[PDB]
């Protein structure tokens, strides 16, 4: 959508490949000088970096770190978990002793 | 961030043009008529109605995107990793599961 | 594909803005800027070329020269007479290719200036400049001391490894003074030691090569009959002003000198808070000298999460 | 330039005189948006000037 | 009080003896240069005024 987040894509960073619409419509030519007048609406990457929002690190509950290239959170705790322990009766010591 | 593209226009001097197909995001053309461009060593062509001037526009990702780029991600299935110390009768062990 | 830069040559473009202040050719045209690099700094393209030498002349680099076209061909001259400005003096940092790097204040407007030894040619450009730093408060000059990040900026060397850029040949180019009406008849100078190719609508599609010689056509009229003193030897940066050659080949590359890279930065450690102790709850005293954002997080279920800017 | 007062100064190759006034020196520009500098492209209107 | 009205005191405009208490904590040295990093609370002074 013109104006509007994610208005150009490519499944890589260099793909060759890519798609787009941001509502370019070519104007005639001006008076007595060879020009190119063309109009097309901003970038909504810029538009929605001045509104993007918080990042997430300010807002998750319960005091998730998170890091990008796992994306993965880390230290943050809730819940319970049950725990199943074997153990060798060597580490067990007799009573009398 | 974007970056849109002006290529030198396709003029024909007293006669006719078309406006074509390609396969470049947001690609588009446009054609006019009767036109007399002009420049430093004076005008290059004149033809009340035979001029023709073509014009086409396109975009593609700016230099600078390689480091400023941002991703969309599609995430699911949120899974669990966790690091134990467990210790019985003094002997410690590092786990993770 | 290739980096020199023998086969490449300046060109001449429409700059809005004149040292007349009304818009007309100069051969400083530029197209674009960017400073998404964190220390300020502008990356800044032009039609003409400097840090070689007047391209077409023996040398293929002299840092003391500025390529540039005007009249019928390239000239030379010192790159020192070059200056740029927005609201004041630019501290140049580096120049390579069409490409300046440079810093430059906060301001709306940049413009590029050059005295010729006798006149000021210039080009104005539109552009949003102001100070964006790195961190949680905007600071004002970095301080001695404080805490180093991650940070992105563009890096002073010449040598880069970013970007790409294309090539190609451009289209003819119409004299005026090659075509007068001063005889009965048409009457051109390509002029001597030239090699001139000319056409004339009358009729129908006239051609003609003449090379070293004044030649005439049956259509008296000298203003429908063109002229060029082409000489198809350089390729050029794809720009508007400039009409696509019928080739529309392109033929080569060049890369942008100056890329972005990642470095470390410092920003400052301000003024920590004293903490008071209030029942469920507690009342803060915060202290700075420039706007700082805060914020805050529950550690449970509800986020409650808030945020502010703090300016004293 | 746009300023907040005007000055005219010259010297006599020995010193400086000047004499500075005030006014108000903003950007006006006819039309319906205030733009910054005119472009090569656009529509031709009526204005008045002062002649060179 | 640190940041507020009378942060500094003297019994007469040039008196040798003076007292003020404004919150200055000192802070480590920076990276290799030698300096005296140091913070404070501004003047009560300029914020009355
Ligand atoms: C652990 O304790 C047992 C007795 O309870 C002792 O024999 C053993 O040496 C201890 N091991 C270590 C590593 O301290
Ligand atoms: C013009 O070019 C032709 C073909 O290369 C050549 O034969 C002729 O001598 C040239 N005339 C000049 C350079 O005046």
């Amino acid at each position: 959508n013109p104006g509007a987040f994610g208005d150009i894509q490519a499944s890589s960073l260099d793909a060759t490949d890519i798609v787009a619409r941001t509502d370019i419509r070519l104007l005639k030519p001006s008076v007595k000088n060879i020009h190119v007048p063309y109009t097309q609406a901003v970038s909504g990457y810029e538009m929605w970096k001045n509104n993007s929002g918080r990042p997430l690190q300010e807002t998750a509950p319960f005091g998730c770190k998170i890091e990008v290239e796992p994306l993965r959170a880390t230290n943050c705790a809730y819940g319970h978990i049950p725990i199943s322990i074997d153990i060798p009766d060597a580490a067990f010591v007799r009573s009398s002793e | 961030k974007f970056h849109t593209v002006v290529p030198s226009p396709q003029v024909k001097c007293c006669g006719s043009l078309e406006c074509k197909a390609s396969s470049k995001a947001d690609y588009t053309c446009r054609v006019f008529g009767g036109v007399y461009p002009f420049m430093w060593g004076g005008a290059q062509c004149f033809c009340d109605s035979e001029n023709t001037q073509l014009s086409e526009a396109y975009v593609e990702f700016a230099p600078d995107c390689t480091i400023d780029h941002a991703v969309a991600l599609k995430v699911h299935t949120a899974a669990l990793k966790v690091g134990l110390r467990i210790v019985y009768g003094n002997t410690t062990a590092r786990l993770d599961t | 594909i290739t980096d020199d830069f023998t086969l490449t040559s300046p060109y001449l473009g429409f700059c809005p803005y004149c040292r007349h202040s009304a818009p007309c050719f100069s051969p400083i045209k530029i197209e674009n800027v960017w400073d998404e690099s964190d220390d300020g700094s502008i990356r800044i393209q032009v039609s003409a070329q400097f840090g070689y030498n007047q391209a077409g002349t023996a040398d293929v680099t002299k840092f003391r020269y500025m390529s540039y076209d005007h009249d019928h061909d390239i000239k030379e001259d010192s790159m020192e007479k070059l200056a740029i400005s927005t609201s004041g003096p630019c501290r140049r940092l580096g120049h390579k290719g069409y490409f300046l790097l440079a810093q430059c204040p906060p301001g709306d407007s940049v413009t590029v200036s050059i005295t010729s030894g006798a006149s000021e040619n210039s080009c104005t450009v539109e552009k949003k400049i102001r100070r964006k730093f790195v961190g949680r408060e905007e600071y004002l000059f970095p301080p001695v001391h404080g805490k180093l990040v991650k940070c992105h900026v563009y890096d002073h060397l010449k040598e880069t490894s970013a970007g790409y850029i294309t090539m190609h040949r451009p289209g003819p180019h119409a004299y005026k003074s090659y075509l007068e009406e001063a005889s009965g008849e048409v009457y051109i100078k390509p002029p001597s030691g030239k090699n001139v190719t000319y056409e004339c609508k009358c009729g129908d599609y006239s051609t003609g090569i003449v090379s070293t010689r004044t030649k005439m056509n049956g259509c008296t009229k000298a203003k429908q009959c063109i002229a060029y003193k082409r000489d198809q030897t350089k390729w050029v940066f794809n720009s508007p002003d400039l009409i696509r050659h019928t080739d529309h080949s392109v033929q080569g590359k060049l890369h942008i000198p100056f890329r972005l890279t990642p470095t470390v930065c410092p920003v400052p450690l301000a003024h920590t808070p004293t903490v008071t102790k209030w029942f469920k709850g507690i009342t803060l005293h915060l202290t700075a000298t420039r706007p700082t954002l805060l914020t805050t997080r529950k550690l449970g279920l509800r986020a409650d999460a808030t945020a502010e800017w703090i300016t004293g």
